[PDB]
């Protein structure tokens, strides 16, 4: 219920022996170039 | 806030992480119980050829050994499993 | 979120452990029945060397 | 201010997923593990399955 | 370590490749070759016959180095990304947070608002408050020089910036080093110029590093080497 | 794998039971007996996770399978 509490079940659950394992107006240039990745996502498929 | 919107957005996909790692220790875990389960019915029914076996073993009388000489041959032969996977 | 990790991560600590007991339980009784095995063709040779004699 | 309480959401976030590559590691090494083990038992078992075959087939007459 | 090891195993990658692609482009035949029968394919004079042991050899010899090494660093894939995180979280940090300082002071002093707008939209972006809010006796803002001074805290923690906030930040950076932008690298001292070039050629391969398993995995592809649509 | 992990193995055997003076007088004659090349066939041999598009592989039961034939064999044809 806590955070505290999972980390340390992580932790538990770590510890197992496991042997024999091997032997601005940027706004717009942001979106454009967000159109050519899109562009470019559907240019792969095909 | 959208930076909100988004933390939220991430927090789902987590739990669907978490969905989808649950399914990938339940597949394993399935798959090994099966594989355990088919090997202890193996053992339990060599057990129980092993004691039968044994009790047959216990009964032996070198006296009652008797050799055919005429049959040593129109025995038919024992030979191992040789399976190939 | 830390909830449902933490449960996760419980059942699948519990399970991991439950398998590893019935592997070692298994190996166990398997290293047992191979003593009583060779005590079998101990005396079973023992029997034929005696037949032999 | 927004953006600090966006950094510490971002670490919360990183934390959980890096617990979540804990246990998947963990739970691919057991995998790696388990699979050995059982290899190995399963190997004995037929061992002895056909030790105890050839006993029988010795110790019978037809 | 990591940036080192990403690269050596591309760099094998990409040896592999060539190699691959260039005997696929200049196939053999029975006259260089003798082993090479007088009837065969297009492929077998390219691939099969193509080849020699040593070649194979050195080809196996090489996959299995690479698949090593991608197995090893793929072991210690929690330690590579909390340091690559942490190291590109104190590095951002401490930049926008004493780096541009002297910047913004100079620019402010000489009424440089071309300059001073894009420090601040820098400064705002990514900067981080221990304090909750920007200093305000800081000397730099007010324009007059520094005691002797003024230490700032900077704190750290393990997190890389988001892929628009790193994206925004570059390409603000490298305007103001721009020759072509009136260009505003004419505005900028020297020690200054230099180390904005200097962080932004540094920080290239952060997004990269940061998906580090996808770009591990990407460095080392060899799936093109079974695929014959084209023959 | 098998079939030359069984050869290499056999040779193995065969050479190391043959006479040394023997093999000396070979020698200085001009008959010399040319020895078998070692191998790293134990790396192979003590695999159990060979992993094939999703399938774990025992290769170890195989070519325990396939020495076991290839021993019945060889005493079948020596009586």
């Amino acid at each position: 219920v806590t955070l505290e509490d999972a980390l340390s079940n992580v932790d538990l659950l770590e510890e197992l022996p496991l042997p024999d394992q091997q032997p601005a107006r940027y706004i717009e240039q942001a979106t454009v170039h967000s159109s050519m990745n899109e562009m470019l996502e559907e240019g792969q498929e095909y | 806030n959208e930076l909100e919107c988004v933390t939220n957005i991430s927090l789902a996909n987590i739990i669907r992480q978490l969905s989808s790692l649950s399914k990938y220790a339940e597949d394993i875990f399935g798959e090994l119980f099966n594989e355990a389960h088919s090997f202890s019915f193996r053992v339990n029914s060599l057990q129980e050829r092993v004691d039968r076996l044994s009790v047959s073993v216990t009964q032996l009388d070198p006296k009652e050994e008797e050799l055919s000489l005429q049959d040593i041959t129109m025995r038919k032969a024992f030979r191992s499993s040789t399976i190939q996977d | 979120t830390t909830q449902s990790l933490a449960s996760v991560a419980y059942l699948i600590n519990t399970l991991a452990n439950n398998v590893l007991q019935m592997l070692d339980i298994q190996a166990s009784q398997l290293r047992r029945m191979e003593s009583s095995i060779n005590h079998i063709s101990q005396t079973v040779d023992i029997h034929k060397e005696k037949v032999a004699r | 201010r927004e953006i600090h309480q966006d950094w510490a959401n971002r670490e919360y976030i990183e934390i959980i997923t890096s617990s979540i590559k804990k246990i998947a590691d963990f739970l691919n090494s057991f995998d790696m593990s388990c699979r050995s083990r059982l290899a190995t038992l399963n190997e004995k078992l037929t061992a002895l399955e056909r030790r105890i075959e050839y006993i029988e087939a010795r110790v019978t007459k037809g | 370590l990591a940036l080192q090891g990403l690269q050596l195993l591309s760099q094998w990658s990409a040896h592999v490749m060539e190699v691959y692609s260039w005997k696929l482009v200049h196939p053999t035949d029975k006259y260089s070759n003798k082993d090479c029968p007088d009837s065969a394919e297009e492929y077998e004079r390219a691939t099969r016959y193509n080849y020699t042991s040593e070649e194979k050899f050195a080809l196996v010899e090489v996959i299995a180095m690479i698949k090593g090494l991608q197995v090893l660093m793929g072991r210690m894939e929690s330690v590579f990304n909390h340091a690559i995180r942490h190291t590109v979280y104190a590095a951002l940090q401490d930049f926008s947070q004493v780096t541009l300082r002297e910047p913004l002071r100079q620019a402010i002093k000489k009424k440089k608002n071309v300059i001073q707008s894009v420090l601040q939209a820098i400064r705002k972006t990514v900067c981080d408050w221990e304090t909750g809010h920007e200093p305000f006796n800081d000397p730099a803002l007010r324009g007059e020089k520094d005691p002797k001074g003024f230490d700032i805290k900077v704190p750290r923690r393990a997190v890389g910036p988001s892929s628009t906030q790193l994206y925004m930040v570059r390409t603000m950076l490298e305007s103001l080093i721009a020759d072509k932008s009136k260009t505003l690298r004419s505005s900028l001292e020297g020690p200054t110029i230099l180390d904005i070039e200097k962080f932004h050629r540094e920080s290239f391969f952060y997004t990269h590093l940061i998906n580090f398993s996808e770009t591990l995995q990407q460095c080392c592809d060899l799936s093109q080497l079974w695929f014959r649509e084209f023959f | 794998l098998a079939d030359q992990i069984f050869a290499y193995y056999k040779v193995m055997a065969g050479s190391l039971l043959l006479d040394k003076r023997l093999r000396s007088e070979c020698k200085n004659q001009g008959a010399t007996i040319h020895l078998p090349p070692s191998n790293r066939y134990e790396t192979l041999l003590k695999q159990r996770h060979v992993q094939l598009l999703g399938r774990s592989i025992d290769l170890n039961r195989l070519i325990t399978q396939r020495v076991s034939a290839a021993m019945y064999k060889s005493l079948e044809l020596a009586i």
